[PDB]
């Protein structure tokens, strides 16, 4: 028999990206702050969606 | 939020915790009636553990086995161990320079010096701490204590411990994780099990929960004192939970 | 297994757990022979 | 005034370059 | 006319406005388009003239 | 739709003004930061 | 603060007995179930230790499933009592025999009047009997001791296992010592469980050794009895104290479950 050998391989490149002015719009909300305490320290995780 | 209790620990035994704090702390109603009631280093048990290689069970007993070879391991390393006369409490707090050393152990929380400067870490000497960890950890690793023994004569032969930390929460994961690395264990154990006709023996293993800690700001290292140098393992923002005492074989 | 025929029961319902919890702790009619 | 920004906003404030 | 008539007399007017403006711009465009049809039609290939 | 008008056979879409239905993603970032009980105790506490 | 559920008394309240009650403030509860409705015939172990026929195994079963409340208050005939939440530090109070040091892994356990009886401000057959509330170790023991002396009670017909059951008999702890009941029908059919894991462990994985609906007929009559044992076992310790009033009076803890 014969055989096929395939084989994928991984490349880093920097990948341009042009758009046009103000493509897509993004509405934004003011964050909120979550508190998660811990006895050692105050976890805060400011969230903005 | 944390609760802590001042304890009777003695001057005696005071020892490496006041040079640098962070240690295990066991009680115990122990054999002789007139010092029934015993608390305990996480080091002084580590010259009962079998797992602390002699050079290093006996050099902390350099340290403070003069109290350990006075009464206290003639009921321990001597008078054979059960993991019932000993109880995990937590790690230490208030240090303590006082006549009588009034150790104020932390029950659940993050172990800290008062004012917020200094976290207290928890110092687990090394063939204690290491052989039965899992995987590469992220933030939350759990800490699990072991008493393991395993059968050689004396219808127990030998006791034997372990600190193991793992990310596995699971009680029976956690016990079937240990059924892989110690076959070994439970051939000698099943071996005098089934020498046992009529005496007994008491089983292999005991699981218990301690706590989690940061544990990528986990490190090993090394302290030192009276009777030279001690390599330990530093666990950094140790949370302390005791669990329930549970028993594998 | 002749009663099982004629005693409705095709076979023994078995231990529960819950019923031996009320061995060590003791719509529809109920019947009295007199 | 809630009406006539119904009229306004909600229909859109420039009749071109969209119609809400 | 609680401004419900408002908006459906406004509806319906920018429907009739937008099909005549959609009118305009295929009426134009297809005036280009068939102008350039015949053009070409009766324009024969460079090689042949 | 800009259309465009024929006189051959093919009939111009009737349908002025296709209808196009299209929605927002949206995507929550967060980021944590801590504060020491040693600093918020030298917020509030506060000695001599 | 917490939850708290109320207690109406049936009875005209004796002074004394709410002197004894106003002693008790620092008590601990047994109590069935969390609705805010208790009737007296509800509070108490008297609940428990009124059906003679039954014994420490259902005894301790049922302090595991009721639930494990602290004295709080009384206000005339209705009674205070704030159900702890595991992680806050409470006040509680030492009404069994054993004594506490600091630190130790407190357990719930039944009182037993055999030799050590200790009642309560009981009136028109209701009692208050309070749980011993004894460490863990302690409370495991108590119980392993119960479970050979309803193994071992058989063979009282022999002088040799009835001194065995008389060597047993007694359980001593730190300073405060308690005989223990006998059993010569819920210890009666713990150790027919207990017997028939022991007679089929001999008998049921001998052909399992040799690679490793009868047998499963014999595997559940095995497992289901492994249960009902297990089921009594894990004392699920109710407190662990941070220090101890001297006199061993109270002791301020943390609940646990």
């Amino acid at each position: 028999f014969a055989l096929t050998v395939v084989r994928t391989d991984t490349f880093e490149t920097d990948t341009l990206l042009y758009s046009t002015k103000a493509s897509t719009a993004v509405i934004i909300n003011t964050p909120i702050v979550t508190k998660e305490d811990r006895d050692i320290n105050t976890v805060f995780h400011v969230s903005q969606n | 939020q944390a609760i802590t209790a001042r304890f009777f620990v003695r001057e005696s035994l005071g020892e490496v915790e006041q040079k640098n704090l962070g240690v295990l702390m066991f009680r115990l109603d122990t054999g002789i009636e007139m010092p029934s009631t015993v608390l305990v280093s996480l080091f002084f048990l580590s010259m009962v553990a079998e797992n602390v290689s002699a050079a290093t069970k006996n050099t902390l007993a350099a340290i403070y086995g003069r109290e350990g070879e006075a009464i206290r391991t003639w009921l321990r390393d001597g008078a054979w161990r059960l993991h019932r006369v000993v109880h995990p409490l937590g790690c230490t707090n208030s240090i303590t320079p006082g006549a009588t050393c009034l150790i104020t152990c932390s029950m659940r929380g993050h172990s800290y010096n008062m004012l917020k400067t200094e976290i207290y870490p928890l110092l687990v000497p090394k063939e204690i701490y290491l052989d039965l960890d899992g995987e590469s950890t992220d933030e939350i690793r759990f800490v699990y204590f072991v008493i393991t023994y395993d059968y050689n004569s004396d219808r127990q032969g030998r006791p034997s411990a372990f600190v193991v930390v793992s990310r596995i929460t699971h009680r029976h994961t956690l016990i079937n994780v240990l059924r892989y690395r110690f076959r070994v264990s439970r051939f000698h154990f099943l071996n005098n099990s089934i020498s046992g006709y009529g005496p007994s023996t008491g089983c292999l293993g005991t699981l218990q929960r301690l706590g989690w800690f940061c544990s990528r700001d986990s490190r090993s290292g090394i302290v030192a004192s009276r009777a030279g140098q001690l390599s330990v393992v530093k666990l950094e923002k140790f949370y302390v939970d005791v669990g329930p005492l549970v028993e594998f074989a | 297994a002749w009663v099982r025929q004629a005693t409705g029961a095709r076979r023994t319902e078995v231990l529960d757990s819950e019923a031996i919890s009320i061995l060590t702790f003791g719509r529809a009619t109920c019947e009295v022979i007199l | 005034e809630e009406m006539f920004n119904n009229f306004r906003l909600y229909y859109g404030d420039d009749p071109e370059r969209y119609n809400l | 006319d609680t401004l419900l008539d408002k908006l459906l007399n406004a509806d319906a007017v920018n429907t009739v406005l937008r099909a005549v403006k959609n009118t305009a711009d295929a009426m134009e465009r297809g005036l280009i388009d068939t102008f350039l049809r015949v053009l070409l039609r009766h324009a024969p290939p460079c090689f042949v003239l | 739709v800009p259309r465009v008008a024929t006189g051959a056979g093919i009939p111009t879409s009737r349908q002025t003004t296709v209808m196009v239905s299209k929605y927002s993603e949206k995507s929550p970032i967060t980021i944590p930061f801590e504060i020491s009980a040693a600093c918020l105790t030298h917020l509030k506490e506060t000695f001599e | 603060m917490e939850t708290t559920v109320l207690v109406t008394f049936e009875q005209r309240l004796t002074t004394g007995d709410v002197g004894k009650l106003s002693r008790l403030i620092g008590a601990v509860i047994p109590i069935p179930y969390r609705h805010h409705l208790l009737g007296s015939s509800q509070v108490g172990l008297d609940a428990v230790v009124k059906d003679k026929t039954r014994d420490y195994s259902r005894m301790r079963a049922r302090m595991r499933e009721m639930t494990l409340t602290i004295m709080r208050r009384v206000e005339g005939n209705q009674m205070i009592l704030g159900v702890p939440t595991h992680g806050q530090c409470y006040t509680i109070r030492n009404t069994g025999p054993v004594s506490w040091e600091k630190g130790d892994v407190l357990t719930t356990l039944p009182p037993v009047f055999s030799g050590e009886v200790t009642g309560l401000v009981s009136v028109s057959d209701w009692d208050l009997v309070l749980p011993w509330i004894v460490p863990m170790a302690l409370a495991t023991e108590i119980n392993q001791r119960m479970m050979m002396l309803a193994l071992l009670s058989l063979d009282r017909s022999h002088e040799e296992v009835r001194a065995a059951t008389a060597q047993l008999r007694v359980v001593r702890y730190r300073d405060a010592t308690l005989t223990l009941p006998e059993i010569t029908i819920d210890m009666r059919n713990v150790c027919i469980s207990l017997s028939m894991i022991a007679n089929l462990s001999s008998e049921v994985t001998l052909a399992y050794v040799r690679k490793l609906t009868e047998e499963l007929n014999k595997l559940t009559a095995l497992f289901v009895m492994i249960r009902q044992i297990t089921d009594v076992i894990s004392e699920q310790p109710a407190f662990l104290v941070c220090d101890v009033s001297p006199d061993d009076k109270s002791a301020l803890c943390i609940y646990k479950g």
